[PDB]
Parts: C-alpha cells; sequence; structure tokens
DNA sequence: TTTTTTTTTTTT
DNA sequence: AAAAAAAAAAA
RNA sequence: UCCACCAAAGUUAUCGCUUUGGUCAAUUAAUGCAGGUAAGCAACAUCCAGCAAACAGA
DNA sequence: CTGTTTGCTGGATGTTTATCCCGGGT
DNA sequence: ACCCGGGATAA
C-alpha cells in the first residue's frame, strides 16, 4: 500500500498538505492509475488541477486537469476503464473514491468523503484513505458552499508519492 | 485528353482566414439575393411580354447573354461607354428597362452597389440557362402527352362508356375491348396527328379543342417542320424553338384545372445557396484588390486567404493528375474545392454465362430490398442452427435527418410559422400574371424576417424571436448538459450527490451559475457570442451571486442568449451529407465483416418507386454505392418469391392482427393485419405434434431470401428458372 | 416496331 | 388503391 | 408525428410484438474512412419531377 | 384535393481569362 | 506626357 501527498494552495497561498494511503493490494488498477496521475509519469497529472466542487459536510472533489470544471478527465488506460471491485464501503470519513457518470465511466476525477455515505455503496469505487492532514481537509471544507462553488480558487500545486 | 472533375468538401471555419470572413458572408448574401431577384425578374418580364402580345419573339431570349443583362440591371455601378455596347445588348437593356421600375416597386427592391459583378453574373446565368433547358427537355413531352389526353377527355369518355355499359350487363373483357377500340385508338390517332403537327381527323375533337390546338401550333413558325416527324424528338434535338410553345402548353394545363408545374425555373429557398468563387472574384470582392490579377499570381492570392498545404487543397487522384485551379463553391459555411486534370484556359443472374455464374459458389449474398427494412441479407451457408442474417433498416440512415427535422419543428419561431402560413396563399409555379405579382408582393412582405431567421449564421440579427421565454439548464441520464435543447458538454463527475431531492432554494438557484460558467467556456458557444454581449452576460452572472433569489437576472440572460436557439441550417446540411457518407461506409464495413471481403451481392429487382404515405427510398443510389465499393452486384427477379413457403412450396397468408404500427393513426384505425409475418396453410408443414394446430411462421424477408437461394440453386443446376417461379 | 395488358412487391 | 418491372397479346 | 446497433428467450429461421444481457460522440462539434511523424483513398453546385414533416385552405 | 418552408431521392448540365476604351486625376 | 479605375466584349 503506497502513499501519496498533495500540496494545497488557495489564491496562491499554501494552506496545508494531505497524505493519502492507497489500497494497492485490493484495487490494483485504480490505485495504479491514481499513482500515475499523481506522479505525472504519463506526461499529465493533477498538478494545477483545481477543486471544482466542495460540498460542506458532504465531500470534496477534484481531478479535472483538462477543463477544470468537471467536464474533463482522462485515465492512463484511455478515455475510461471499467469498475474493478467494491471490496470497500463508505462506512467512515476520510475515504478517497472515484467519481463517475455511471457504470464503467471511471476517469481521473476523484473525491474525498468527510462523513459516512452508506448510500454511495455499490455506485463508486473506494481506493484510498486519508492518513494525515484531515485537519487541512476540514479547513478546505469550511470554505465550501452547498452548491459546490468554492469561495476561493483551491488548486493542487505539487504532488508526490512515498 | 479526357477531363475529370473531383470535388472535396470542407468548412469555412477550417481553411478560411478570420481576417477575410465577413466579406465572404456579404458577397454570398448579395449574390444569393441578386440571383433570386434575377429569376423573379426574368419570369416577370417573360409573363408581361407574353401576356400582352403573342407575337413576341420569346424563343431567342432564352440565353445567357440576356440573363447577364437582367442580373446586371439589379446592380448599381458607374456607367460605361454606351456607344460600344453590342446590338443585342441594347435591345436586352431596353426590354429590361421597360419593366425595371415596375418590378422594383412590386418587389420593394433597391439596387445593391457591387463593383466587378460581371463574372458572378456569367456564372449564375449559365446555371439559369442550364435549369431552363433541362426542365424543358425533361418535362415538355410528358406535359404534352397529359394535355393531349385531357383534350380528348380520355377519363371522362372512359367513365361514361363504362357506366353506360354497366346498365347493359356487359362482361369485363367486352367492356375493356369496347374502351380500347372506342377511346384508346382514336386517342392514339390524335396523338400521332399532334406529333406530326397535322390536325387530327375531323370529329375526333370538339371545337374548343380544335381552337386550343390551333393556338398551340400558332406558336411555331408556319413553315417550321418538326425533325424526323416527331415533336417529342424535335424538342430534344432543337429545344431553342420550343420554349414559347412550352409556355402555351402550360397555360392550357391551367385552363383545365390541372396541377400547375414550374414552367419558368425560380429560386425560392431563403437559405443562402452556394456561389462560385473565382480568382477574379476573390481578388476584387474578398481581397479588396483594385488591380488586374493575372494567372502568374493566381495561386499567390489564394495563399493570402486560405492555406493550400492542407489535405483539402493537395493534389489528388491517380498519379496526382488532378489539381486545384483556383475555383471554389461556397455559401459561407460549406466549401467545395474542385480539382481537374486539364488547364482551365479557354446484369441479371438468369442472364449470366456459366463461367461467370459458377465462380460465385459460396460467396452469394441474397438481399431483399424493403421499405422499412432497407436490406435483409442472407448468405448461402445460412442454416436454422447458424443464422448468418443481416438487417439494415431505415432508422439507422434516418437518425440524423429525423433529429434535425425534430429540432427545426420544435425551435421554429412563431413569427416564421405565421410568415410561412401567410405566404402559403400564393402559388409560385402558376404562369398567370396576377398570381405571380401577388406572390412577389407576399414574398417582399416577409423576406426581411425569413432571411434574418435563415441567415442567422452570418447575417446581422437583431429581432427577438423568443419573447417571454425562460431557459433553464437540464442534465439527462447520461450526465450531458443541455440548455433547453443545445448540447453543452458531458459532465463526468455529476452522479456523486447528497441524499435524494435536495430541494433547498440556494442549491437550485446557484447551480444555474455553475452551469452558465461551464457553458460560456465552450468554444462552440463563445464563438457565437461577441465581446459586447459576453461582457454584459458576465456582468449579470456576477450579480446573480449576490441575489440568487431574484428572477430578473435569469430573464435578462435568457433574452441575451436567445441567439443560441437559432439553428445552423447550412451546417446541418453539411452534417447530413457527412452522416450519409458515414452510413454508407458503415454498411460496407458491416457487409465485409458479417459475410466476407469478396462477397457477391444478389439484390431484388424491386424498383422502389416513390409511393404516397411513405418516405423516399434509396434504390439506384444504393446500387451505385455498392458497385463503387467493388461489390459484384447482380439483380434477381422477385416473381412469386414471397407468396410461397420455402419448406414445402405451399402458399402463405397474413393472419396476425396488430395495432396500427404508426402511433398517430391508432386513434383512427386501431388495428391492421400484420404485413411482415406470414404462416403456411399446410398443417403438416410443421414438425410432428399432437394435433395442436400449430403452423410454421415466417418473416416475409426470410422467405424471400430462401426462395432467392432456391432460384439460384436451380439456375446453377439447370440454368433455367424454377417452374414455380416462372 | 409500338401500345396495352397480366402478375407480383411494398404498404398503406 | 398506386408506382415500375418482365414478359405476352394486339396491330 | 415517434423508433441507434449486437445476441438469448416466449418461438417454429415469430411480427414497427414483448422480457432480458451488452455497446453510447452526447453533439446547434468538424471535410469522412483507414493508418502513427509524412505517406492513401472519397464528385460537387443549380434547377426540375415525385415523396416526407409543420401549418393553412376545400 | 391544393398551397408555403425545409429535406430525401433521381435526372440533367457545368465547374475562366485577357483586352479595349472613356472618364478622372492632374 | 503619365497614371488610375471599371464596365464591357470575347474565345
Ligand atoms: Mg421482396
Ligand atoms: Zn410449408
Amino acid at each position: 500500500m503506497s502513499q501519496v501527498y498533495f500540496d494545497v494552495e488557495a489564491d496562491g497561498q499554501p494552506i496545508g498538505r494531505v497524505v493519502f494511503k492507497l489500497y494497492n493490494d485490493i484495487v490494483p488498477k485504480t490505485a495504479e492509475n491514481f499513482r500515475a496521475l499523481c506522479t505525472g509519469e504519463k506526461g499529465f497529472g493533477y498538478a494545477g488541477s483545481p477543486f471544482h466542487r466542495v460540498i460542506p459536510d458532504f465531500m470534496l472533489q477534484g481531478g479535472d486537469f483538462t477543463a477544470g470544471n468537471g467536464t474533463g478527465g482522462k485515465s492512463i488506460y484511455g478515455g475510461k476503464f471499467p469498475d474493478e471491485n467494491f471490496k470497500k464501503h463508505h462506512d467512515r470519513p476520510g475515504l478517497l473514491s472515484m467519481a463517475n457518470a455511471g457504470p464503467n465511466t471511471n476517469g481521473s476525477q476523484f473525491f474525498i468523503t468527510t462523513v459516512p455515505c452508506p448510500w454511495l455503496d455499490g455506485k463508486h469505487v473506494v481506493f484510498g484513505e486519508v492518513v494525515d492532514g484531515y485537519d487541512i481537509v476540514k479547513k478546505v471544507e469550511s470554505l465550501g458552499s452547498p452548491s459546490g462553488a468554492t469561495k476561493a480558487r483551491i488548486v493542487v500545486a505539487k504532488s508526490g508519492e512515498l | 485528353p479526357s477531363k475529370r472533375v473531383i470535388t472535396i468538401k470542407t468548412t469555412i471555419k477550417g481553411i478560411w482566414k478570420y481576417d477575410y470572413r465577413q466579406p465572404l458572408y456579404d458577397l454570398v448574401h448579395t449574390t444569393n439575393l441578386l440571383v433570386t431577384h434575377t429569376y423573379a425578374f426574368t419570369k416577370y418580364i417573360f409573363l408581361k411580354e407574353l401576356a400582352t402580345d403573342e407575337n413576341f419573339a420569346f424563343n431567342e431570349l432564352i440565353t445567357k447573354d440576356f440573363f447577364v443583362e437582367v442580373f446586371l440591371s439589379l446592380v448599381s455601378a458607374k456607367a460605361g461607354n454606351s456607344e460600344r455596347l453590342k446590338d443585342t445588348t441594347k435591345r436586352y437593356r431596353s426590354l429590361i428597362g421597360k419593366h425595371k421600375d415596375a418590378y422594383f416597386e412590386d418587389a420593394k427592391y433597391t439596387p445593391i452597389s457591387l463593383a466587378y459583378a460581371q463574372q458572378i453574373a456569367l456564372y449564375e446565368c449559365a446555371k439559369v440557362q442550364t435549369a431552363y433547358f433541362n426542365n424543358m427537355k425533361a418535362h415538355f413531352g410528358n406535359r404534352l402527352r397529359a394535355l393531349i389526353n385531357k383534350l380528348f377527355k380520355k377519363k371522362e369518355k372512359v367513365e361514361s362508356l363504362t357506366k353506360e355499359m354497366e346498365a347493359n350487363n356487359f362482361s369485363i373483357k367486352e367492356i375493356k375491348q369496347a374502351i380500347r377500340k372506342n377511346v384508346y385508338q382514336p386517342c392514339n390517332q390524335v396523338k400521332l396527328a399532334i406529333t406530326k403537327k397535322n390536325m387530327p381527323e375531323s370529329g375526333l375533337l370538339d371545337d374548343k379543342s380544335v381552337t386550343q390546338l390551333n393556338e398551340f401550333f400558332s406558336m411555331y413558325a408556319v413553315d417550321y417542320t418538326f425533325q424526323k416527324e416527331s415533336i417529342f424528338y424535335d424538342v430534344v434535338a432543337n429545344p431553342e424553338k420550343h420554349f414559347k410553345a412550352f409556355y402555351k402548353l402550360a397555360q392550357l394545363s391551367e385552363a383545365y384545372e390541372v396541377k400547375p408545374f414550374a414552367c419558368f425555373p425560380l429560386r425560392r429557398t431563403f437559405i443562402p445557396c452556394y456561389m462560385t468563387v473565382d480568382s477574379k472574384i476573390l481578388n476584387y470582392h474578398i481581397l479588396k484588390n483594385k488591380k488586374v490579377l493575372k494567372m502568374d499570381e493566381k495561386f499567390n492570392a489564394w495563399g493570402r486567404v486560405v492555406n493550400l498545404e492542407r489535405k483539402a487543397f493537395k493534389s489528388q487522384g491517380c498519379k496526382k493528375t488532378l489539381h486545384f485551379q483556383g475555383t471554389l463553391e461556397t455559401d459561407g459555411v460549406g466549401v467545395s474545392i474542385l480539382k481537374q486534370n486539364t488547364d482551365t484556359n479557354r446484369k441479371y443472374i438468369e442472364k449470366l454465362e456459366d463461367a461467370e455464374l459458377k465462380q460465385t459458389l459460396g460467396k452469394c449474398v441474397l438481399m431483399d430490398p424493403g421499405r422499412r427494412d432497407l436490406l435483409y441479407c442472407m448468405k448461402e451457408t445460412s442454416r436454422a442452427d447458424k443464422k448468418e442474417i443481416m438487417i439494415f433498416t431505415k432508422n439507422d440512415r434516418s437518425k440524423c435527418s429525423r433529429h434535425f427535422r425534430r429540432l427545426r419543428k420544435l425551435l421554429q419561431p412563431s413569427q416564421i410559422r405565421e410568415a410561412e402560413t401567410y405566404l402559403s396563399g400564393f402559388a409560385t409555379k402558376s404562369v398567370n400574371m396576377e398570381k405571380f405579382v401577388e406572390y412577389i408582393q407576399a414574398r417582399a412582405s416577409v423576406k426581411d424576417i425569413l432571411y434574418e431567421y435563415y441567415g442567422n449564421e452570418t447575417a446581422k440579427s437583431i429581432t427577438e424571436f423568443y419573447p417571454e421565454s425562460q431557459f433553464d439548464f437540464k442534465v439527462d441520464q447520461k450526465c450531458n448538459l443541455y440548455y433547453e435543447n443545445l448540447f453543452v458538454a458531458k459532465i463526468r463527475g455529476f452522479y456523486p450527490q447528497p441524499e435524494h431531492e435536495p430541494n433547498d432554494i440556494t442549491l437550485k438557484s446557484h447551480m444555474y451559475h455553475t452551469y452558465l460558467q461551464i457553458m460560456l467556456n465552450q468554444k462552440h458557444i463563445s464563438e457565437r457570442l461577441n465581446s459586447e454581449k459576453r461582457r454584459k452576460i458576465e456582468d449579470l452572472a456576477k450579480a446573480i451571486l449576490e441575489q440568487p433569489h431574484e428572477s430578473g437576472h435569469k430573464t435578462t440572460i435568457s433574452s441575451l442568449l436567445g441567439k443560441l436557439r437559432l439553428l445552423p441550417f447550412r451546417k446541418m446540411k453539411f452534417s447530413t451529407k457527412l452522416f450519409s457518407d458515414n452510413n454508407d461506409r458503415k454498411l460496407v464495413k458491416n457487409i465485409k465483416k458479417k459475410f466476407g471481403a469478396d462477397a457477391v451481392l444478389v439484390l431484388g429487382n424491386w424498383s422502389a418507386p416513390n409511393t404516397k404515405y411513405q418516405d423516399p427510398t434509396r434504390n439506384k443510389g444504393l446500387r451505385r454505392m455498392l458497385k463503387k465499393n467493388g461489390f459484384p452486384l447482380y439483380l434477381i427477379d422477385e416473381f412469386r418469391t414471397s407468396s410461397f413457403c420455402p419448406k414445402c412450396e405451399s402458399d402463405l397468408e397474413k393472419f396476425k392482427v396488430i395495432p396500427n404500427p404508426r402511433p398517430h393513426n391508432q386513434e383512427k384505425q386501431p388495428k391492421v393485419l400484420c404485413h411482415g409475418l406470414l404462416r403456411c396453410k399446410n398443417m403438416s408443414c410443421l414438425e410432428q405434434q399432437t394435433s395442436e394446430g400449430n403452423q410454421r411462421l415466417w418473416n416475409r424477408d426470410q422467405a424471400a431470401v430462401l426462395n432467392f437461394r432456391k432460384i439460384l440453386n436451380c439456375l446453377r443446376e439447370t440454368k433455367q428458372r424454377p417452374p414455380l417461379f416462372s
């Protein structure tokens, strides 16, 4: 189980870091895709991708590195790849999963859950957990709005793996 | 050497430099309007002259030399040396001026300043002359035959004779023989007499018909004689001396309440049509150059407007023998590039031989062409346990056409509907002066709005076609974003949402801002809005944040964006052409995949005629496309190929009763007999059963292809069609 | 050689 | 009912 | 005033029939197909005659 | 049983280029 | 004496 970290900057001012742990042994393909996007090996990555949808008490979302408005996102395998498995459930906060527009439509967009979401089980794949920086996650969430619009531009400046 | 021309299609947005786009739009609009007015004014002059004196020499005026003067009369330019004008030009100009002022008032038209309009006039007048000649050559004989039948009162006499013989209890064949030898033969005698220009035998026609025939024959010169003693042949051989007569023929049709036909070609479409862009036209109108452009610089000028290095303009053909010669055809959206190889400086299977027929063993594909199912294809090796069947239906080809039709139906402004309904009260094909003038005035009354609506792609638009309209974004089940019906983009992260139905006011009031921001960044949306409107739209979007509950901002933004609801009709036509090509290639690929690369195609002999209450069907074009792709295509007759059971050669019948397939007709005729399902009368045809009465059920296309296979096998084994299908 | 005419396909 | 097709009857 | 494609079944080579499993570039986007640097292939405009869709008038 | 606008199908015919001179500028 | 349009004829 590898780990990945992101640096979060609001309006050009760094605000904190979030550390993730990936379920490589459980969801190898999705974890590999996320690691590749985080490391930029394939010539493209989350570097500079904004968080375009933060719903307070519900979720943070991001990963759109081609349009920055939720209409973009591509995976290493191509436009989309099928869902791998559902061995994990949205039973605890801090879970990192993939956003999709339906079955077998996974791309590069991801989201982090701040509260349990039992209604999302069987609809999205969970492949990570936040191990550190959850305080930064709450800090960013406090700037969100119910509609998902952020009070300030929040982007990922740097990303890395450990 | 032999000459070939190949055309390649593209778009203005791709090859045309942005700097020289508006001049092209202005030129296209002006040329289309001038051509339409040229057609209208030519018909007006012809009808005015022919409606006052029948001795007018109308035959000799159907030439490009007169159409050019008619076209130029609609353009204002500095006068030249009048004493150097040609003799015929003076007469043409005088004749045009005799009615120029009246026509301008009738059509409410003013000359449009357009310098260097000679080449455009020549190009458009060549097409006008071609249209006139083609229409006459095509329909003169048929309309003459129709008039001949009407003069003899064929239908009236047939009905009278039939109803008189019915009272006498005559037999069917006796009635038919009486009709043949009392009506048809004298009618044929009249046909021959009119064909050879000689009056028919006395008594075959009444006084009115004799007078009408005299009037028709007075159009031709007294000493003129039809070549080869056939008017139908002389029309094709020497059309020049028939146009006037044609007009008279048309008049006689209107004298008998027959359906009017367009004797004089007219342009009635409001969407701008393609115009020929030449090197001189590009130099004078688009490049705005004011000096002669010789052939040496011919390409260099084209290099300053479009890129010649792209695939569209590159040489093409075997050994790259076809080259672009500075001639295009464009309407402001679609562009056609012509390439030529020379300088511009002025069968049935039953009739095949053994050697050819017997080489197709194991490669024949039997096709049954239908109406709804365009192609039902079966291979020879097809078996009940291995269905090697293919179906190509009308829905696949008509997808795009039906979508565009529904879009136009739903998005048509009420004002355009009212204008079309009002214009519906004036026929155009009529040759009467009153109706033509009425149509001219009616068209002048609605031309502004119709052109503005249909020219929205490039013309200046200020009218608001959608008053009291509110627009709200929607998302479908596939997460695609639509404004009302305009696609925006596919949201790939839309499904993740909180508990169902978050009906809070703030969410539904603020998601509009997010959708608007997503939409405005789209290229195909931003390109349609200028900076003037975009700045105000963004300013209103900014204010929406402060007061989401206010509705005035949404109404104002909807009013501003109402322009997006107009449709790109020309680009829709271009997309239709692309969709047709894609469907053809998809069908070819499916044929090569399902059956084989070297499959031999056997197609039915159905002519697929255009029938009322059914959509047009593609039959000849389908065969031409199939042959162009290298498929050996052979026709097989469909005689008795669907009325017999392949299993036992017994007759078939229709038994199943189904609600009307077309939903709109269900309220009128709720149920009808099934047409595509048949059953075999022979009870023993089906496999053994405990006398349950079950009978084999067949799809008519499947039975047809099986019978085609039977016929092919019989031909292979004996070279003669099976007796049952004689 | 030319014009009706018989039988059949598709579907209403 | 209504459009074209192959082939036969009529002159 | 509507219906994209591929397979199983009611079922029998079963219908503008029906229930399922699989695909989705949506499109008011643009020269299309096929190839991985180029490189090859593809007739277009106008008019007319029929038919189709919306509305109107006998 | 007709009419306007659009479109689908099918048939028929094209798809440029110098040179001369008057009026104007001057 | 020199130059600059722009319609019109024509194969
Ligand atoms: Mg058939
Ligand atoms: Zn049978």
